[PDB]
């Protein structure tokens, strides 16, 4: 609940009102003007991202993620762009050097707190 | 067939439950 | 260690209901936890060894201490045809009043001991209570010694070295020697000194043993190698087990075959047995190097097995290296030995029944053999199941450079495809042959079936001398060099054993013995296409070549590329359990069907009704569950009662397997979210919330905990069908 | 034979036996 | 090495190992997988257009 | 929690970033494809693991590997 | 070398109770540890000086009531004469208790290094029992010399028993 699990605040601005569908399910109102929209984890607020954005234009969009000490965070967007879109700004992390086809065997890993693909 | 083989029984076995908490808090 | 899984944060810091569940199932798992290493390894399953061991001798000492404290026991040894044998007593506070009518037998309300132990405590020749008594003692202070060594090499300085475990040069120096040939031989010192002498009347026990030496002349002039004195007057015929009379004097006569009256071996024969085995095993234990250095290098023993016609790879140079340094590989050939140990001990103890007035009681029999059969199954799917674990988390084919488990790994398509030929060409050669006399039988006419006469079996019965066929080969003919070669030794004492239709040795054969037997290789060969599939595929398919990455039991890969439903290692222990228990199924069904005839005499009964489904369907399970299914009527009951009530216990968790079994998680999953709403906003119950989140069981649970359900299902519906069907027909 | 003791061991095993055991893993969860 | 050239792969992972297929591209840009290969047969994800490099491609004649 | 790794099959097709719904994955300029992208995993901490990049991954095989690891709160997924 | 025999100087002993050196021709204390086996040699010297004095005590022909002995060995008139008499059991159990309860810790006290690998303890005497520096090195080495000398003697008080089957006073009433 909000005492002790993060509840995910989904803001965004519109311009009419329409009709979108919640991920609790059921029609919502939907503010024209400015509106949030407190969730409970993120798979939702983002399959709400997709609700809306696969239908029109809804952007500048972002869940402001409240954890229960208070203060919050900035999901989706995080780089005022579009994940997919290429911005020159995200350092990556999470490669390797190759494919799976130089990984080592498990009994190279046997006995030691490494990962197979580690190298 | 009597009784106090019985007893002698519980007895090692409960010695023998000694040794298996004995063996239990420590691996 | 911060919580539960004192052992992996891992899992610690999960707040579901899963660190619980992974918490039990991954105890046991010592080669993935935080930061045990090989020798904080090895050192915790040799205490952990010793702490099973305990708790064997502890079950033991159990047997011994109720067959000791609340059976019958000598008053069975009185009579052991007519009282039946008595378990543990009862207490329960359920009985009302007409429970207790169906259980009384003297002042007692036991169990009947359907496990056939007070005949083996009646051959090793205990003929009291009190030497039960010190047995049972004498147990409970051995699993005391087994719990004193398991905590006592956990204690620091007596945890031993490495290199102490890497000395499988040695071991099989001392097990060989010590484990297997000495005791063995000290089997004898029992058999010699007891079993022979209180089953020819003279109770020895633990005073006379010294002073009443078992032949009347030993040992002093019997270093001279004059060994016919110990083998000079047999038991001949004229003997009831366990008094003196018509019996001779000797210890170890080889005559072979059975009693004339109790139908079981001759202990004269274990004791000659066990102490030929024993002298074998001890030769055998001298054989490898140690710090004396007379033996044999393993190194250089499977170094040297390269053949030079090079189509075995680069020789079984890599297998010593990767049975050290493995465990996996070194269980699976544990439980492969064991496993097959096991399935020859269950085709023995009704073929050549050892113990005397087995074969008489006609439900220890059937379960003695039915329990060695499930546990055999149980065992050799463990020897392919950690086979999988030895391919995935110890397989290391740079030690095994185009080694013969790499070769293994290269031709592993054709061994695949080839099982799952055989397993097909079997199951349209059952399945088809069954249907074609099922069809047939039902078109009024059982003579237009297919039965083939397995003269395979016939033949290689011909050849030990059952005469019933006409082959008149090597001992069927009694003119032959194998029927003149042993004709004074063993033979005429043995083929009584054989020629005879009562006993259960070379039993009679129609066309069901080819029928079922074809029906059992297909079992062999599907639970070997399924293991070895996912033995061999345990490491990288064409699906997914990531396998060797994600451990053993892994769930899935998602529905990516196509879908992956149980894709890992663990599915082909998961559907070879199934497998496994159909298999036994049918070894088991087909034996005890096959005794059921046997015992009532009527062998017509199955070889004119065994050919087809329906000779099973309605011979066999229709008619044995009569007795059964009347357990308790709404009449009254009898002593079946518990087993009617637990044959329908056990389709309750047959059936309840099928719940985690076909129906996945997803549905529950989102239905636990249901009940957490549900108690989340209710009054009087949101005080009492949750500390593990409520959370649906994981996909490899899951599928285990329904198959946990199916196997206790399976085998407590056939445990009580066995025993009640045997009880019900006969006691 | 000592007649009496499943009577006081039966129950003291049966039912107790998993009461202050589910209490002492229970709360062995915890410690 | 050129367009069109009936290929055998080298690589264990590939769907197509040891199996020939025809090259439909190959790039002179630095790609660690230049080679865009496609095939007759097709893996599980519908998709026979791969993309390889050089040391995993071995033409035939 | 759930490590995903982003191999060098990752042609930057960009497929994995409009399949995942969690935003885990988005598009790096990396030279050293054609089209100059490939994937990053940084925020495997919201990882569900749902596999549904594996599903829309057109490699060879996989250059987006999800490996199982961790359950917290987030990666569990749980409502409450 | 340090042993009065012919070559081991020093293998891994030389200070213990040796009054006449250090025997140790064969490779047990090479790889042994010798506080393990100097805890077995001490426990085996004190039951065998029981041994010995068991067997000569009552070798002088004392019952409280019981069978004549005309031995003190072979099983079933001595020894169970005593077992059928539900005797000897607790006579073990007591033992039963003493190993596992004082001796198994103590037996950990060998462990560790931190025991001096006899000594439970238990002097009631006044006037010699020293437990400093040298009543306790050449008692003990009296202890530890008697008890090798029960081994032996223990070991020759068993097997006159082909040429011999009488009692030990009747072995001296022979030769
Ligand atoms: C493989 C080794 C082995 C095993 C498992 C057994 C097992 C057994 N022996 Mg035994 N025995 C052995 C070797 C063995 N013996 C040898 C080598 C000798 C010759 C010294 C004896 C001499 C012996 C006697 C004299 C008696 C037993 C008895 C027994 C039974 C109860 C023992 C007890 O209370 O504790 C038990 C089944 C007792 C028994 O069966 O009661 C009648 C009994 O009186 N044993
Ligand atoms: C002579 C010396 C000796 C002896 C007796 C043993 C004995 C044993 N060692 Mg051992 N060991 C030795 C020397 C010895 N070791 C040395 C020198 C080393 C170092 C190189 C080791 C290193 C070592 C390790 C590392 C381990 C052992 C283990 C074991 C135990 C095996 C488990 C068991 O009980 O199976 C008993 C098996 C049988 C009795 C036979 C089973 C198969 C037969 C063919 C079937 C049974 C026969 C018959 C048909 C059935 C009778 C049943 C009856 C109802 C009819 C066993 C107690 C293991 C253990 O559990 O730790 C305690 C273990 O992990 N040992
Ligand atoms: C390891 C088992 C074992 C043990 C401890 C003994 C122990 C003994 N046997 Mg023995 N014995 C054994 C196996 C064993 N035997 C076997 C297998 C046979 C058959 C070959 C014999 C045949 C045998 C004879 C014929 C005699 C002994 C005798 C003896 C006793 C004096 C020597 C001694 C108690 C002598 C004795 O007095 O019997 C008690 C004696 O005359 N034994
Ligand atoms: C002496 C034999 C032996 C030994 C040492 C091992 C040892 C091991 N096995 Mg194993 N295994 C064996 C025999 C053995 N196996 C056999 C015979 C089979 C075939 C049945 C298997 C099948 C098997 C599988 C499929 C797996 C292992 C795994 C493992 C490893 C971890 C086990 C663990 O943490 O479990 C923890 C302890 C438990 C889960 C408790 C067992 C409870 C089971 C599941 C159900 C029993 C409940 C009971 C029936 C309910 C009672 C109710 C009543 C009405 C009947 C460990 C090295 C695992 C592994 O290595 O993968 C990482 C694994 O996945 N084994
Ligand atoms: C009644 C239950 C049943 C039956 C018949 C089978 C049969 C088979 N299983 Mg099996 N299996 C079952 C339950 C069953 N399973 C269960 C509960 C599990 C656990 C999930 C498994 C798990 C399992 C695994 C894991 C594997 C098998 C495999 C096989 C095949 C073994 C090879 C063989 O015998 O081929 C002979 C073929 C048959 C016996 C098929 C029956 C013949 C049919 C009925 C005739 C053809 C159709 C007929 C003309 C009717 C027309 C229909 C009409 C609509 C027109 C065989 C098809 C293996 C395999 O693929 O082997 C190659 C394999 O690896 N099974
Ligand atoms: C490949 C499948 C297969 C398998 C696994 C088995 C397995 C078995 N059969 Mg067997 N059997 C098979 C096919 C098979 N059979 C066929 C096709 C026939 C002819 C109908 C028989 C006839 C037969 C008899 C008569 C007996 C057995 C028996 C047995 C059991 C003992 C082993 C033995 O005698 O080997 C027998 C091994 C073979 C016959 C070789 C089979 C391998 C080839 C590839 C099968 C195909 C051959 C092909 C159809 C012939 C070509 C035409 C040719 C006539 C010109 C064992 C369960 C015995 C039994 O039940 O005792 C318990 C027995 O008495 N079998
Ligand atoms: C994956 C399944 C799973 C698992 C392993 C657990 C495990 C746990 N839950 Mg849990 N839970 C689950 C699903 C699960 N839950 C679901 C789906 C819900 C609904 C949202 C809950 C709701 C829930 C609540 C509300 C609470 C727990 C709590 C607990 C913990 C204490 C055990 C307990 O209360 O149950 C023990 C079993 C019962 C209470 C069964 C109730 C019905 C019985 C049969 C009636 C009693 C009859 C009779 C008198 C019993 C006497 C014998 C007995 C004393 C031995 C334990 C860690 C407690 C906790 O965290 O406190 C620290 C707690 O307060 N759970
Ligand atoms: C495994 C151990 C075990 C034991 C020893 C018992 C014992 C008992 N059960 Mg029982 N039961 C068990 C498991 C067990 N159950 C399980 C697993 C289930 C679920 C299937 C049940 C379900 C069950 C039901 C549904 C009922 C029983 C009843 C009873 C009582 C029988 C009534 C009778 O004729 O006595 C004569 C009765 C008495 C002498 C009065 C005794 C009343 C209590 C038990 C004693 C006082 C308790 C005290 C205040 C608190 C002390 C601690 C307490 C936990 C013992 C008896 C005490 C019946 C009952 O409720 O009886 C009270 C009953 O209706 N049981
Ligand atoms: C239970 C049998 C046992 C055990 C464990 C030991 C153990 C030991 N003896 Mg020993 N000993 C024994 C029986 C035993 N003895 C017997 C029966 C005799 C009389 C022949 C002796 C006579 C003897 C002498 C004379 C000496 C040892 C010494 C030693 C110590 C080191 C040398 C060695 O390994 O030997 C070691 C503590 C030596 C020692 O303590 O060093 C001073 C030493 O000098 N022993
Ligand atoms: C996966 C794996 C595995 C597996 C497991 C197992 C399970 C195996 C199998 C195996 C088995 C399970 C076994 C069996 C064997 C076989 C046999 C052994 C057969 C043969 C037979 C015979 C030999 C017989 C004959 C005869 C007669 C009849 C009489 C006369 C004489 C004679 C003896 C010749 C291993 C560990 C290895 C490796 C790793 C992986
Ligand atoms: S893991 Fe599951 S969630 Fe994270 S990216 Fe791959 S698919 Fe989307």
């Amino acid at each position: 609940c909000a005492e002790t699990e993060e509840k995910y605040a989904m803001t965004w601005s519109s311009d009419q009102q329409h009709i979108f569908e919640m991920p609790t399910g059921g029609a919502a109102v939907m503010n024209s003007g400015d509106n949030l929209l407190y969730l409970a984890r993120k798979e939702q607020a983002l399959a709400l991202a997709t609700q809306l954005r696969t239908q029109f234009k809804i952007q500048d969009y972002k869940i402001y993620r409240i954890f229960p000490s208070g203060e919050v965070q900035y999901l989706h967007p995080k780089d005022g762009v579009l994940p997919y879109q290429v911005n020159k700004g995200r350092e990556q992390v999470g490669r390797v050097k190759s494919t799976i086809g130089k990984n080592v065997n498990p009994a190279q890993v046997k006995f030691t707190s490494k990962a197979t693909y580690d190298r | 067939i009597t009784d106090n083989q019985v007893f002698v029984a519980l007895i090692m076995a409960l010695v023998c439950g000694y040794l298996a908490v004995k063996l239990a808090k420590q691996l | 260690a911060t919580k539960f899984p004192k052992f992996s944060q891992a899992l610690a810091s999960d707040p579901t209901t899963r660190r619980i569940w992974y918490g039990i199932a991954t105890a046991h798992d010592f080669e993935s936890h935080d930061g045990m290493t090989e020798e904080n390894l090895y050192q915790k399953i040799f205490a952990s060894h010793f702490g099973h061991l305990a708790i064997i001798f502890l079950w033991t000492s159990g047997n011994l201490f109720h067959v000791a404290w609340q059976g019958n026991f000598e008053q069975w040894v009185a009579n052991p045809l007519k009282t039946k044998p008595l378990a543990h007593a009862i207490w329960d506070p359920h009985f009302g009043q007409a429970a207790l009518k169906a259980f009384t037998r003297g002042d007692t309300v036991a169990n009947i001991s359907y496990s056939g132990v007070y005949h083996w405590w009646y051959t090793i020749g205990i003929r009291n209570n009190v030497e039960l008594y010190t047995g049972a003692l004498g147990l409970l202070v051995l699993s005391a010694v087994f719990l004193l060594a398991g905590w006592l090499h956990i204690q620091p300085k007596f945890k031993p070295s490495l290199s102490w475990f890497k000395n499988n040069e040695s071991r099989l120096n001392h097990h060989l020697a010590g484990l297997f040939g000495v005791s063995s031989l000290a089997w004898t010192g029992h058999l010699v000194h007891v079993a022979i002498p209180a089953s020819r009347g003279q109770h020895v026990g633990w005073d006379n043993f010294i002073m009443t030496p078992p032949h009347p002349a030993g040992l002093q002039p019997f270093f001279t190698g004059n060994w016919s004195v110990y083998a000079q007057s047999p038991d001949s015929m004229q003997h009831v087990f366990g008094t003196s009379q018509g019996a001779g004097t000797a210890i170890l006569t080889f005559l072979g075959g059975f009693h004339p009256q109790t139908q079981s071996l001759w202990l004269t024969d274990m004791a000659h047995h066990h102490l030929a085995i024993a002298v074998i095993f001890i030769v055998a234990g001298h054989m490898y190097r140690t710090n004396f250095g007379i033996g044999h290098n393993l190194k250089t023993i499977l170094e040297a097995h390269r053949p030079p016609s090079g189509r075995l790879g680069k020789g079984h140079i890599g297998i010593y290296q990767t049975l050290t340094n493995s465990l996996h590989f070194q269980l699976g050939l544990a439980l492969a030995s064991l496993s097959v140990v096991t399935s020859l001990v269950a085709q023995h103890m009704y073929a050549m029944p050892p113990y005397a007035y087995m074969a008489f009681d006609y439900v220890t029999q059937s379960a003695l053999y039915t329990h060695h059969q499930y546990i055999a199954g149980l065992l050799i799917v463990g020897a392919f199941a950690h086979g999988a674990i030895f391919f995935i988390r110890d397989y290391d084919p740079e030690q095994n450079q185009d080694n013969v488990l790499a070769r293994m790994l290269a031709h592993k398509e054709a061994v695949i495809s080839h099982l799952s030929w055989v397993s097909l060409f079997l199951g349209f050669h059952t399945l088809g042959l069954y249907v074609h006399n099922d069809v047939v039988v039902a078109f009024g006419n059982p003579e237009k079936q297919i039965l083939i006469e397995p003269i395979f079996a016939q033949w290689i019965q011909a050849t030990s001398g059952k005469m019933l066929y006409g082959f008149q080969v090597l001992l069927s003919s009694s003119t032959s060099n194998a029927s003149v070669a042993a004709q004074q030794l063993w033979l005429p004492g043995w083929l009584e054993a054989v020629n005879n239709e009562s006993n259960s040795l070379f039993l009679t054969i129609g066309p069901g013995d080819f029928l079922v037997h074809h029906a059992i290789a297909l079992g062999l060969h599907t639970t070997t296409l399924i293991l070895v599939k996912g033995a061999l595929d345990a490491r990288g398919s064409k699906l997914m070549p990531d396998k060797k990455d994600f451990g053993y039991s892994f769930p899935c890969d998602g529905p990516g590329r196509g879908g992956t439903c149980d894709i890992s290692a663990w599915d082909a222990f998961y559907l070879a359990m199934f497998w496994m228990l159909n298999t036994i199924g049918w070894v088991t069904f087909y034996w005890h069907w096959k005794h059921l005839s046997l015992w009532q005499g009527n062998v017509a009964q199955f070889n004119e009704s065994s050919t087809y489904l329906m000779g099973w369907l309605r011979d066999y399970l229709w008619l044995n569950s009569s007795p059964l299914i009347n357990g308790y009527n709404p009449y009254g009951m009898n002593s079946l009662a518990v087993w009617s009530w637990m044959f329908l216990f056990a389709h309750l968790v047959w059936a309840t397997g099928f719940m985690f079994l076909i129906s996945w998680r997803g549905y529950w999953q989102e239905l636990i979210e249901t009940l957490a709403w549900a108690h989340e906003r209710t009054p009087l119950a949101n005080l009492i919330r949750w500390k593990d989140k409520p959370v649906a069981l994981s996909i490899v649970q899951a599928r285990l905990v329904g198959l946990v359900h199916f196997t206790v299902g399976y085998i407590l519906t056939y445990a009580a069908f066995v025993i009640a069907s045997t009880a019900g027909k006969f006691s | 034979s000592a007649s009496y003791l499943p009577s006081i061991l039966v129950p003291t095993v049966g039912l107790i036996l998993p009461f202050a055991s589910m209490a002492i893993l229970f709360i062995a969860i915890e410690k | 090495i050129k367009k069109g050239s009936l290929v055998k792969i080298l690589r264990p992972e590939s769907f197509w190992y040891n199996e020939v297929g025809t090259v439909v591209n190959v790039e002179t840009s630095k790609v660690l997988y230049p080679v865009l290969v496609r095939f007759d047969k097709v893996n599980y994800s519908g998709l026979n257009s791969t993309n390889f490099s050089l040391d995993e491609l071995v033409e035939i004649k | 929690a759930h490590t995903v790794k982003i191999y060098d099959n990752c042609i930057g097709c960009t497929q994995c970033v409009r399949a995942c719904p969690l935003d885990v994955l988005e598009m790096v300029p990396w030279d050293g494809c054609k089209a100059g992208q490939m994937a990053s995993a940084p925020r495997t901490e919201d990882c569900v693991g749902c596999k549904r990049c594996e599903t829309a991954c057109p490699t060879d095989f996989l250059s987006i590997r999800v490996y199982l690891g961790g359950e917290t709160t987030r990666s569990m997924g749980l409502a409450y | 070398p340090s042993m009065p025999f012919l070559k081991r100087p020093s293998k891994l002993d030389g200070s213990l109770p040796g009054g006449e050196g250090c025997f140790d021709p064969l490779g047990f204390t090479e790889v042994f540890s010798l506080e393990w086996l100097r805890e077995a040699e001490i426990k085996h010297c004190r039951v065998a000086m029981l041994a010995v004095l068991g067997v000569i005590a009552q070798e002088f022909g004392t019952f409280d009531f019981y069978n004549a002995k005309s031995k003190l060995q072979l099983s079933p008139d001595l020894h169970n004469q005593f077992v059928q008499n539900g005797a000897l059991q607790q006579i073990l159990l007591f033992v039963c208790a003493w190993e596992f309860i004082v001796g198994l810790p103590a037996l950990i006290e060998s462990v560790n290094g931190n025991r001096e690998p006899g000594y439970f303890g238990f002097d009631p005497l006044k006037l010699g029992g020293t437990v400093g520096s040298a009543q306790w090195k050449r008692m003990q080495a009296g202890e530890l010399r008697n008890g090798r000398l029960a081994m032996i003697a223990f070991g020759g008080f068993f097997h006159q028993q082909l040429l011999t089957k009488q009692g030990i006073i009747e072995q001296l009433a022979h030769f």
